[PDB]
């Protein structure tokens, strides 16, 4: 009974969590009632690592859901499986955070951020052994990023031993609803440079470029963005939610993906990416050789810029594990120059059998590579760019908010450029 | 009749000591039950059965036990699998959160908390018997409950049973069925905090397990329960002796008398002879000579190393079946005339042999077939110090950059433990070589 | 090639060949390892929870 | 795509195999630290046998065969010959030779003077060569007292063997020279002898009345190209190969190189690495070994063959590099990994 608790913050973080419940409620065997309706022991063996079991054997999500402003809740409660979630666990204003980090962080959150941990609170009191939380949040709005960082701040204080995990989707300008994106993307990136302990690194200029490249979507939405990002936080979490050996609880996955405490940002993938051919069999070779592809990848970083220190994979779906073994190892064995050479079999493989809906067999790739230090150095030049010349702060300042605080939170990620850098070579 | 009483520490220790008392079970002719027909003594007596379980007055022979794990999903299966009636609920502990691969969340942050309730079972144990030999402990290397916890466990035992000897069955790590990275840390940081306190270690090498099960059983991808079956016929051959009558290795003191004579060098090779797949339509039945010979090579040793570069200590044959005194002395003439076995110079070159008549026992549907005769040697070879090179090499690699030192530095674990650790078996690896090389 | 020390019984025999001759820390002590990890621990929880009351 | 790993910079021999390993497309080269590796042309001092063969899915070559120093050591070669019964000490084709350690220090002194005083009460030749592995340090006298005083004056472990006094003497010139033989090993164990050998030659006519001056002495190429007066004379850089020495044979001796000297070459070979097959084979080991061995032989005048030494890590004659080097990779590393004649090589069958 290793519990986790969900929690989803603003816009980014209420839709593509709201995505994410949707698709592990069919894998689990769940309907938008919370009746289980599955034909398989599997589905059930780790349930309550997600889920709380309530009277007339219902299953309700161990979910959370945030936001400064009701629009995105309303959808979710009129949405597919809204009725699934427990009312209680809506927390929510109605000031909205204007796209602004201090709103989120330091005034409209901090009204609101008391009673969100109430929720918290209480669902963590009825866990049997808290293993710890996750967050669906993105990084360059006002309530995901300011608040969602706010809630992690004040969790680390009253669970101080409990792992931190995020999915943070990062701003592109192809993909962007204001210019002052790259100010709340930095101001986050601080906060979980020292607060989570590892974060899924959801890049929407990967999720467009495959949207619109390989998917031939010619007008990708943000729908067709989440529909990635819910396969890929299946991928990531199904070590969590059925049986197996490798990672399988939030902090064994930690302690063989982060070598030292800064670096815990991951890039994540996901194979097959197919375009409606879609009846083809995909063999192991194929999955293998698109998964370490970096069209494949969601962070919009090249691999072969940097040096992987650490792999994660996982291989679902009726397939032979020796082929998978064969494969995997013809990789690194193809590429060992891109994996450091000082963390000996620094690649781990995971299997399951339970393919995600639709597909006869996939991968899921985790990648702790110092190539994501082109994500941070993107950012870094948006967010200098504007910053030379103060541009937007005065919705800042307006907020209690000084200038040193931003000189503060620059350095801040140049350093973490700087410290991927080292290892990198 | 003096009683053992084994220690199953981690998930290693836990499925690889169920498939060790399945196995004794059948050998004993033990039901799931605990009953046992052909034991005319309705609890009680002191047979050498006995030094292994104990007798109710219902006729239940209950394993002479321990199981401890940090997270209850292992333990769990054993308190619900086919041998549950074997054990009662104070035999198997569980915590509710596991070491997470981390030596020093398993021996600072949880042993210490757990260490006090594991001490207070083994004792209730230890007030059944009349006369305690010792412990055998098994575990893995790369678990943090495996590593951590059973090096604080055999600290305290020297403490509270100081005369005791203490023999271990250790699962060395290899990468194809392991996925936690830092399993050299953690194989370096126990070894060197258990070795003043462990009298004669048995290292298994999931990688010689893996390579048998494929190459002899035709198992194209070995589970655990493929690697436990046999790891559990290796066991049983060296702790026959104790549960058996006869005169070789009877009591625990006898390994360190017949394997270790300098007591820091007291990892033994062993190696096993035949393996062969069941499926097979049907094999020839291999002679004394062909099992013996097979003793010296290195496709069937627990640990793959070159006993041809190396001198050794000590040698035992644990022969199980139909084999004679002559038969072995005649395959002994031919080996050493065929074979490079080099003796240290302050050693008798020769061998000790065991005979039991009673063949293996193989569990029904399992892998191995049935053989007329098998054989297990326990040689104290230098050449074992391979596997010592080899892990502490990786255990460098990652410490010179620091990778993931800060896991075990956050659970109150010195950095200087690393290094403090890492120059014992720098020491260690000279013991050998200086014994070994001229 | 001498053998010696042969054993009989009803379940087997023992003997032994040869073929050519030659030529703690206190139970305190442990609780002030655990204890001081364990202060340690503390230690760098205070710190933390200083940092987050800052 | 393969990999190897370059372990050794200072090997001319494996320079070119991994010169033609890159050039086939084929092979790629990783550091030398990276562990996944199919290749490794490890080092020449203490090369980690234990670490190969440890990696899930790779199969693993070194060219080295671990345990083969015992023949390409000079007391290791006389220790094997005199206690190998394969061999026994009646050994017909290895000069007696005799392990000495300098007194500062089994050791066989006593039992070389008994052999050394009976040549001398018999009138007999008494001439021997000291020499060790740690030289570039040799000593040619009739006296031993000069042999033993020379080698306690050193610190490290000695070889005192009989001097061909009675060497085949080339002409013109009246000189002496040594057979290079060049034999590889594969993970099989099938011994592969160079079609093509080479004779180090000495320049400077053969004085058996002055073993003071030891340029007509020694063939050694450094030794001749550093002290001798007339290298190069008679053949380019000292070296005169198979087809010419085999012509000579015949205008000169009546007789042929494959009948008064190569079937005794490689006769020896066979002895000499059938002897010790058990002790280093791969066969069912974890990894696989090939070698390749540099064989030393001397001519008597009576066209009867001697085992001087076997070199463990040889050099090549600058002509045969490209023809030697291929064939290394045809046979032994090839033949493991294979790729997307008239072999150069003789197979010397025997019964493994
Ligand atoms: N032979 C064999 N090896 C095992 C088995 N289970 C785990 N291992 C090996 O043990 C090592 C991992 O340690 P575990 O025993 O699983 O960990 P643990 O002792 O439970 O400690 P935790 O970190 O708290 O889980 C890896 O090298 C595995 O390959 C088993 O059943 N049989
Ligand atoms: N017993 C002997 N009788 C006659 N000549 C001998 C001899 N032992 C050595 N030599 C001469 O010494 C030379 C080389 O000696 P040796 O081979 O022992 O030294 P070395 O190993 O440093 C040269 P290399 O290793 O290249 O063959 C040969 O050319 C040979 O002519
Ligand atoms: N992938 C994805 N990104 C989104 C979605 N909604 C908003 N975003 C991104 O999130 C950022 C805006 O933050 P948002 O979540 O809308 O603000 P918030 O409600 O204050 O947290 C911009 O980078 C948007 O591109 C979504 O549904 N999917
Ligand atoms: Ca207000
Ligand atoms: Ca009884
Ligand atoms: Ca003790
Ligand atoms: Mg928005
Ligand atoms: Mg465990
Ligand atoms: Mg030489």
């Amino acid at each position: 009974m290793r519990e986790i608790v969900h929690i989803q913050a603003g816009q980014c973080g209420n839709q593509i969590g709201a995505k994410f419940w949707e698709v592990i409620s069919d894998e689990h065997g769940i309907d938008p009632t919370g009746s289980y309706h599955g034909d398989s022991d599997l589905q059930l063996e780790r349930i309550n690592v997600y889920y709380n079991e309530a009277t007339g054997n219902k299953y309700v999500p161990r979910a959370i859901l945030v936001d400064l402003e009701p629009g995105t809740m309303d959808s979710v409660r009129s949405g597919p499986f809204g009725q699934i979630f427990r009312p209680d666990n809506f927390v929510f204003g109605q000031s909205g955070a204007g796209n602004n980090w201090a709103k989120g962080h330091y005034t409209e959150g901090a009204e609101l951020v008391d009673s969100v941990l109430d929720v918290v609170r209480k669902e963590s009191e009825s866990c049997d052994c808290l293993q710890g939380f996750q967050l669906t949040h993105s990084l360059g709005g006002g309530t995901g990023s300011g608040m969602g960082t706010l809630l992690i701040s004040k969790i680390r204080e009253e669970y101080p031993d409990r792992i931190m995990n995020t999915f943070s989707v990062m701003p592109s300008p192809k993909v962007s609803d204001t210019v002052v994106e790259p100010y709340n993307a930095t101001l986050s990136v601080h906060q979980l440079v020292e607060n989570t302990d590892e974060t899924y690194c959801i890049d929407n200029e990967a999720l467009y470029d495959i949207c619109f490249r390989t998917l031939k979507l010619t007008t990708p939405t943000y729908g067709d963005l989440n529909h990635l990002v819910s396969a890929t936080m299946s991928g990531v979490t199904t070590c969590l939610r059925f049986p197996g050996q490798l990672n399988a609880d939030l902090r064994k996955l930690a302690v063989n993906m982060v070598p030292f405490p800064r670096l815990h940002f991951f890039m994540p993938g996901f194979a097959p990416l197919t375009s409606r051919q879609q009846y083809r069999a995909l063999t192991v070779p194929e999955l293998t050789q698109q998964m370490f592809d970096s069209k494949n990848m969601m962070a919009a970083c090249d691999p072969r810029h940097g040096r992987y220190l650490t792999v994660a994979a996982i291989f679902r779906g009726r397939m032979s594990m020796k082929e998978v073994d064969e494969q995997m190892l013809n990789v690194q064995n193809k590429n060992s120059s891109y994996f450091v050479e000082w963390i000996p079999n620094n690649v781990k493989t995971a299997v399951c059998d339970i393919p995600p809906r639709g597909l006869k067999m996939s991968a899921t790739f985790i990648g702790n590579s110092t190539a994501i230090q082109e994500l941070f150095k993107r950012i870094s030049e948006q967010f200098t760019a504007m910053f030379r010349r103060k541009a937007f702060l005065h919705w800042y300042t307006g907020e209690g908010m000084d200038e040193m605080e931003f000189t503060e939170a620059e350095s801040n990620m140049n350093d973490l450029v700087s410290e991927y850098q080292q290892y990198q070579d | 009749m003096r009683e053992c009483i084994s220690i199953h520490v981690g998930q290693a220790g836990v499925q690889i000591g169920n498939a060790c008392w399945e196995l004794y079970c059948l050998e004993h002719g033990i039901q799931p039950d605990g009953q046992m027909p052909s034991d005319k003594t309705i609890g009680g007596g002191d047979d050498s059965f006995n030094t292994f379980f104990s007798e109710t007055g219902a006729g239940k022979h209950v394993p002479r036990a321990v199981f401890v794990d940090l997270e209850p999903t292992v333990i769990d299966e054993v308190r619900t699998g086919t041998y549950r009636q074997l054990f009662h609920p104070e035999q198997l502990i569980t915590g509710k959160e596991d070491a997470a691969n981390n030596y020093a969340r398993g021996h600072y942050t949880i042993g210490k908390e757990i260490i006090d309730l594991v001490l207070d079972r083994i004792r209730k144990l230890a007030d059944q018997c009349t006369g305690l030999q010792g412990f055998l402990v098994f575990h893995s290397f790369g678990g943090g409950t495996g590593s951590g916890f059973t090096s604080l466990l055999m600290e305290r035992l020297s403490v509270d049973y100081g005369k005791k000897s203490k023999l271990e069955f250790s699962i060395y790590p290899a990468p194809q069925v392991s996925t936690a990275v830092v399993e050299p840390y953690n194989s370096i940081l126990t070894t060197h905090t258990t070795l003043e306190h462990s009298d004669c270690a048995f290292m298994v090498d999931n990688e010689a397990i893996y390579d048998i099960c494929r190459r002899n059983l035709d198992i194209e991808r070995p589970t655990y329960t493929n690697l436990n079956r046999l790891i559990s016929q290796i066991v049983s051959s060296i702790t026959a002796s104790l549960r058996f009558d006869g005169a070789l290795n009877v009591d625990l003191t006898e390994f360190q008398t017949n394997l270790v004579p300098y007591p820091r060098i007291h990892f033994p090779l062993a190696t096993y002879a035949p393996v062969i797949s069941a499926e097979k339509a049907y094999h020839e039945q291999l002679s004394v000579a062909e099992i013996t010979n097979a003793c010296f090579e290195p496709a069937n040793q627990m640990v793959k190393c070159d006993p041809r570069h190396g001198k050794y200590m000590a040698c035992c044959l644990l022969y199980r079946g139909d084999v004679v005194p002559k038969d072995v002395n005649a395959a002994i003439a031919t080996i050493k005339t065929k074979r490079s076995i080099q003796f240290v110079d302050w050693c008798p070159t020769g061998f000790k042999v065991g005979i039991n008549y009673q063949p293996p026992t193989v569990v029904p549907g399992g892998d191995l077939a049935k053989v007329q005769r098998a054989v297990c040697m326990l040689s104290n070879t230098t050449a074992i110090a391979e596997a010592w090179a080899r892990l502490d090499h990786k255990f460098d690699l990652m410490y010179a950059k620091r990778a993931f030192v800060h896991w075990y530095v956050g659970e109150g674990m010195e950095e200087g433990e690393f290094s403090e650790a890492r120059e014992d078996m720098a020491a260690l690896e000279k013991d050998y070589e200086e014994v070994g090389v001229d | 090639m001498e053998v010696i020390e042969l054993n009989k019984c009803t379940s087997g025999q023992s003997f032994e060949v040869i073929l050519k001759p030659p030529s703690d820390p206190s139970l305190e002590e442990i609780q002030k390892k655990l204890e001081a990890a364990e202060e340690r621990r503390k230690y760098q929880e205070a710190e933390l929870l200083k940092h987050l009351a800052e | 795509m393969y990999t190897f790993v370059v372990r050794d910079e200072n090997s001319s021999v494996y320079a070119e195999v991994s010169r033609l390993l890159l050039a086939t497309g084929q092979w790629k080269r990783l550091r030398k630290d990276n562990p996944r590796f199919n290749l490794m042309l490890g080092e020449r001092n203490r090369l980690p046998f234990g670490r190969l063969g440890h990696e899930p899915g790779l199969v693993q070559l070194v060219n080295y065969y671990r345990g083969a120093d015992k023949l390409c050591r000079k007391a290791s070669l006389v220790k094997l010959i005199k206690t190998s019964p394969e061999l026994s000490e009646s050994c017909t084709w290895f000069p007696e030779s005799y392990v000495i350690y300098p007194t500062n220090l089994t050791d066989e002194r006593e039992v070389f003077l008994a052999a050394y005083n009976r040549r001398r009460e018999g009138r007999e030749g008494n001439v021997w060569i000291a020499k060790s592995s740690a030289g570039a340090g040799i000593l040619i006298s009739s006296e031993a007292s000069e042999l033993l005083d020379f080698i306690d004056e050193q610190g490290q472990v000695h070889v005192i063997q009989k001097y061909l006094e009675k060497p085949l003497l080339l002409e013109p010139g009246h000189r002496k020279f040594d057979i290079r033989s060049w034999v590889l090993v594969d993970h099989l164990y099938n011994i592969y002898l160079y079609r093509e050998g080479v004779l180090r030659t000495s320049s400077e006519p053969y004085n058996s009345a002055n073993f003071q001056d030891k340029t007509c002495h020694l063939t050694n190429h450094c030794i001749q190209k550093e002290y001798s007066k007339n290298y190069g004379r008679y053949e380019e850089g000292n070296e005169m190969f198979f087809e010419e020495f085999n012509q000579y044979l015949m205008d000169a001796l009546n007789t042929t190189l494959e009948n008064s000297i190569l079937l005794q070459i490689k006769h020896i070979i066979r002895s000499c690495l059938m002897c010790i097959e058990p002790a280093i084979s791969t066969k069912h080991l974890h990894y696989q070994s090939f070698q390749l061995f540099g064989f030393d032989f001397m001519v008597d005048e009576e066209l009867k063959v001697w085992l001087i030494e076997v070199n463990g890590a040889p050099a090549c004659a600058q002509k045969l590099y490209a023809e030697l080097c291929q064939g290394i990779v045809d046979v032994a590393i090839s033949s493991v990994f294979p790729l997307a004649p008239t072999s150069i090589f003789i197979k010397l069958h025997h019964h493994h």
